[PDB]
């Protein structure tokens, strides 16, 4: 369900406000700490030693209303970055005030205007207050998706870049603070909205709240407000990265007891998958849609393997690589069954905590035509050749995870007339933009190791709060069985992406494409997503500064993969426009050991 | 009537027959609320005892203004311009009305000549013009960058009023036009004052204390007169008019056309917020403030 707050600049008293904001159903109020016209001086005799209070003081409310059902507002009066000296210096002071009584409070959150195309000094007073002790806090910068100098009416005697610089505001804002995972965004809508491009990339930012001036809200024929439809499927969007709405202004709508603003959005909340159902809260490296896919595609092998009157027979041979707890070994069954027909298998495990189970399923269920092995297939003597050998050595990125090495290590028991699934499986790669991703990257800085090795190793993810640049593309094929003597798997590709619009890459997505059989495809990949497969997730490679792209540019990324008889691995650099240092040399970081 | 004021005074303004109004505000305590004060002795100012009429409002008092004479018009914390009546023998305050039409603070509050229409400038970018008469708002224009400071109605033309803004525009206005709005020539503009004689010249002050005089037509003839934002530059009802100039530095410097210095009092101890000449003594000058003092000035000439 939506979750919302009220933007009140005038709080004459706070259980007056809070009162009536509560039960109009709002979860939070912005407020600020100060009153917004009472100005402060520090600097300046004699007006520094004014007498009294300079606020409401924190008793009014409880510990936990601060903490919960609050936000703070930055004074409008305070310009740190102006350009005088004397109103500089005292809007400094007056903003460690306003924070430290926002930490002092208890404050979830607190609101700072950036508009100003020049914000270097409010970042310095937002970097030293981070620096405090003072954690139970965060900063919601409030900037516009569009300008006040693009908003506003051209009715002025004088003519009236130009669309992105609200984004370019706010990345040289948190790039000062260090891309502090304790500053995120409100974005303030306005009536005119950029186009998708843009915002398909501002979904890329920690978009925390999303602030609703009720001047954008039309007046339907039965005169409640409304939202025109291209703001509705931005709230759309929103609503799925789990934004606050806050209700900004005041009632235009007088007659409509102004809680009718939240009302709608209690409705487009309604009347909008499984791969975000199951999926849900990095990680560096129950699905039958997956496993039917390997059963239809064995039942499509054994047609083609075998004629229709050697059905009695023909003993086809296969061999489940990786069986595990051995589902593909009831799938191999039942497209026999499927397909009615004659197999004999043996199922392949090294790790003897599985192959109890599988021991347990040979005599449960499956009886003597189940052969299990206990060598693993790298080592195993076997006595019959393989008319076909099963797998899911696979991995989120396929050729990770050892499937090449592993199938192609067990190659010499195939039969020359033989087949293997997956049989082919080829890696897919796309450039991605993630301010979230990146600071859940550094989040994972580990005592006791390199403290960059963290970007020099991938990390599974459902992406969500992401911006993907470009279409993906092949990285790495491969293709078993290996029809060819020595050549090896130590592979070198480029790739080139094309580039839209001004913005930062923080790594690079994989996805993966396999063909189990012909017409058989298994499938991450967004443009050819298996429908109801969600096994497997894509993987980010972070990079360990990140890239500010101009558009018109490429983006041109070189990847290896690696590997000797004890290690594999993988090393990626991107090179266009600029260069990034050879991530992951010699297995530093990252392997996928033999 | 309300037994307690505000110590935040905020507006000065008197009217034709000398009688002071004061808007009061608390800018602190549990209580964001401010009053209005009438009074009709300036010097019984501002005991609250003393006064003629007053009234409480439910939300903050930022500026306000005459319309009229049995009439107030009032620029709320609450975004919402009120236009409150005065009683009989103007010993109680009543509401003409209450109306938010502002997405945030009414920074400032301005009457055209005629006395029927308002303007009303705000933080909430869009500058709004009001028909007092029939108590709705006509027009509604969002021509500036950020928040309007001041502006000023024009003393002669009722369809011509100024305005200026922390974008550092200073725009000259006439709601005839159908681009209404027209530009005059680093610093920002804080206060603005139309000349009430030379009705197409006026004059500006700018956050650094620098105070200006510029014509439509045209240039910066100005002095170095305060070191801190000039809040408010206000003209005495002379044939030949004195400018007075209230700070942020609690100074007070009183000005004629040459802009040289004439006086200046820092009997002040906070912020100078209104200043409004008397019409029974045109050397009087009355001041009000934060540090909640009511202070006549008798200024030489």
């Amino acid at each position: 369900r939506v979750s919302s707050g009220r933007d009140l600049n005038c709080v004459p008293e706070i259980a007056d406000t809070l009162g009536a904001v509560a039960k109009q159903g709002f979860d939070f109020l912005c407020m600020p700490v100060f009153h917004p016209r009472f100005k402060r001086e520090f600097i300046q005799e004699p007006a520094k030693n004014r007498p009294g209070p300079q606020t409401r003081s924190d008793l009014l409310l409880s510990g936990r209303d601060w903490n919960t059902l609050i936000v703070g507002k930055l004074s409008p009066w305070i310009r740190p970055d102006s350009k005088v000296e004397k109103i500089r210096r005292n809007s400094e002071a007056a903003m460690l005030q306003e924070l430290n009584f926002g930490a002092y409070l208890g404050l979830p959150a607190f609101l700072l205007p950036l508009n100003q195309e020049d914000n270097t000094n409010l970042a310095r007073v937002l970097t030293n207050h981070i620096h405090t002790g003072h954690h139970s806090s965060m900063f919601w910068m409030r900037v516009p998706l569009v300008a006040p100098e693009d908003l506003r009416d051209d009715i002025i005697e004088n003519a009236p870049s130009g669309e992105e610089k609200t984004w370019m505001w706010w990345h040289n804002f948190r790039t000062l603070c260090d891309y502090s995972k304790r500053i995120a965004v409100a974005l303030e809508i306005g009536a005119d909205l950029p186009s998708n491009h843009v915002i398909d990339r501002w979904l890329g930012e920690p978009i925390k709240a999303a602030i609703l001036p009720t001047s954008i809200f039309l007046t339907n024929k039965k005169g409640f407000p409304v939202l025109s439809k291209m703001h509705q499927r931005l709230i759309f969007r929103l609503l799925k990265l789990e934004v606050q709405f806050i209700i900004t202004g005041t009632n235009h709508h007088s007659e409509k007891e102004f809680c009718s603003y939240l009302q709608y959005l209690e409705y487009l909340s309604q009347n909008r998958n499984a791969y975000e159902l199951f999926a849900k809260g990095l990680q560096s490296p129950k699905d039958p849609i997956k496993y039917s896919q390997y059963q239809q595609a064995i039942y499509k092998c054994l047609l083609d393997r075998v004629p229709e009157e050697e059905k009695d027979t023909n003993v086809q041979v296969l061999m489940v690589l990786g069986a595990g707890r051995g589902p593909l070994v009831n799938a191999s069954l039942r497209a026999a069954k499927q397909a009615d027909r004659r197999i004999k298998l043996y199922a392949v495990e090294k790790n003897p905590n599985a192959v109890v189970t599988l021991e347990n399923w040979q005599f449960e269920e499956w009886g003597s035509q189940v052969t299990v092995v206990s060598s693993d297939m790298r080592e195993w003597v076997a006595p019959e050749k393989a008319d076909i050998i099963v797998s899911e050595l696979l991995g989120s990125f396929a050729d990770n995870e050892l499937s090449p090495e592993c199938l192609d290590g067990a190659q010499h028991f195939l039969k020359d007339d033989g087949v293997s699934i997956p049989g082919e499986y080829t890696s897919f790669l796309a450039p991605i933009s993630s301010s979230k991703l990146y600071n859940e990257v550094r989040a994972c800085r580990e005592k006791d190791r390199d403290p960059e090795a963290q970007f020099e190793m991938p990390y599974v993810v459902r992406l969500h709060n992401f911006h993907q640049l470009s279409a993906p593309q092949p990285c790495f094929t491969f293709s078993h069985p290996n029809r060819d003597p020595m050549i090896d798997n130590n592979r070198y590709c480029t790739l080139e992406f094309p580039v839209e619009v001004n913005t930062v890459l923080h790594g690079f997505a994989g996805y993966f494409e396999t063909v189990l059989y012909q017409d058989i495809t298994l499938s991450i990949r967004p443009e050819t997503h298996s429908p109801g497969m969600f096994s497997w997730f894509p993987i980010l490679f972070p990079i360990k500064q990140p890239i500010t792209v101009r558009e018109g540019q490429t983006i041109c990324v070189r990847f290896w993969r690696c590997s000797n008889s004890k290690k594999v691995w993988y090393e990626w650099a991107v090179t266009a426009p600029v260069c990034s240092a050879i991530h992951n040399p010699t297995g530093r970081s990252y392997t996928i050991g033999l | 009537a309300p037994a307690c004021m505000e110590r935040q005074l905020e507006a000065a303004r008197y009217r034709s027959d000398g009688a002071l109004l004061l808007g009061a505000s608390s800018l602190s305590g549990r209580c964001w609320a401010g009053s209005l004060w009438l009074f009709k002795d300036p010097c019984a100012a501002p005991n609250e005892g003393f006064c003629s009429a007053g009234v409480q409002t439910e939300a903050g008092v930022a500026d306000l203004t005459w319309v009229g004479e049995r009439g107030i018009l009032v620029a709320s914390d609450s975004g919402a311009v009120e236009l409150w009546e005065l009683d009989e023998n103007e010993t109680l305050i009543v509401s003409k009305f209450c109306k938010y039409e502002h997405d945030d603070i009414v920074s400032t509050v301005s009457v055209l000549s005629s006395g029927t229409q308002a303007v009303s400038g705000s933080k909430d970018i869009c500058i709004k013009v009001w028909d007092l008469a029939q108590q709705v708002v006509l027009s509604s224009y969002r021509a500036h960058a950020a928040q309007v400071t001041c502006v000023a109605a024009s003393p002669h033309k009722d369809s011509v009023f100024l305005s200026c803004s922390e974008d550092n525009r200073i725009l000259l206005w006439d709601t005839r036009c159908p681009k209404p709005a027209s530009q005059i020539g680093g610093y920002l503009p804080t206060s603005l004052a139309w000349h009430p004689q030379q009705s197409e010249v006026f004059v500006f002050g700018d956050e650094n204390g620098t105070v200006s005089l510029v014509d439509t037509k045209s240039c910066v003839l100005s002095s170095a007169v305060h070191s801190q934002c000039v809040t408010g530059l206000v003209f005495s009802p002379h044939s030949v008019p004195f400018l007075a100039s209230l700070s942020e530095d609690c100074s007070l410097a009183v000005l004629d056309s040459s802009l040289s210095e004439l006086f200046r009092s820092q009997a002040h101890r906070d912020f100078v917020r209104d200043a409004t000449w008397s019409p029974l003594n045109h050397s009087l000058l009355t001041t009000v403030g934060w540090d909640h003092q009511v202070v006549h000035h008798v200024v030489p000439t």
